[PDB]
């Protein structure tokens, strides 16, 4: 959860399939999303196949 | 500078394919709107990775394809990039 950021960076899951769309807190994600991190404006995601 | 043209420059700046920009439309003919997709192919260290990003429906296609650019750069920055 709750992570406050400095200098950091993310990785990337290489190789992988990458989806990001505005977070809104009543969105609804699809079956195999997986949500990777998101603050209160966008929201990054992959999926499962 | 538009977010649009900042995505256009980080990728050629990375050696990327040029960030491609589709559209979903929704609504009666007489209300159109758009949702902005675009599709960045994210090369690291030979192997890529697909970003897919879309923004909020805007009933402008520039407005739409604009925030789409503009989640991009979100997710690119966070991943410490420019």
């Amino acid at each position: 959860k709750k992570l406050i950021m400095g200098t950091g960076h993310l990785s990337i899951p290489t190789g992988q399939h990458v989806v990001c769309r505005p977070w809104n807190p009543e969105i609804t994600l699809p079956q195999d999303a997986e949500m990777l991190f998101r603050d209160d404006k966008f929201i990054a995601y992959r999926l499962v196949k | 500078s538009s977010a649009k043209s900042q995505l256009y420059n980080l990728c050629s700046v990375r050696h990327w394919k040029a960030p491609l920009y589709e559209y979903i439309a929704e609504g009666p003919c007489h209300m159109k709107i758009f949702t902005g997709k675009v599709t960045v192919e994210m090369k690291e260290d030979s192997r890529i990775t697909v970003l897919e990003c879309f923004g909020n429906p805007q009933y402008k296609k520039k407005i739409a394809a604009e925030q789409a650019a503009e989640a991009a750069l979100w997710y690119l920055k966070n991943v410490g990039l420019e």
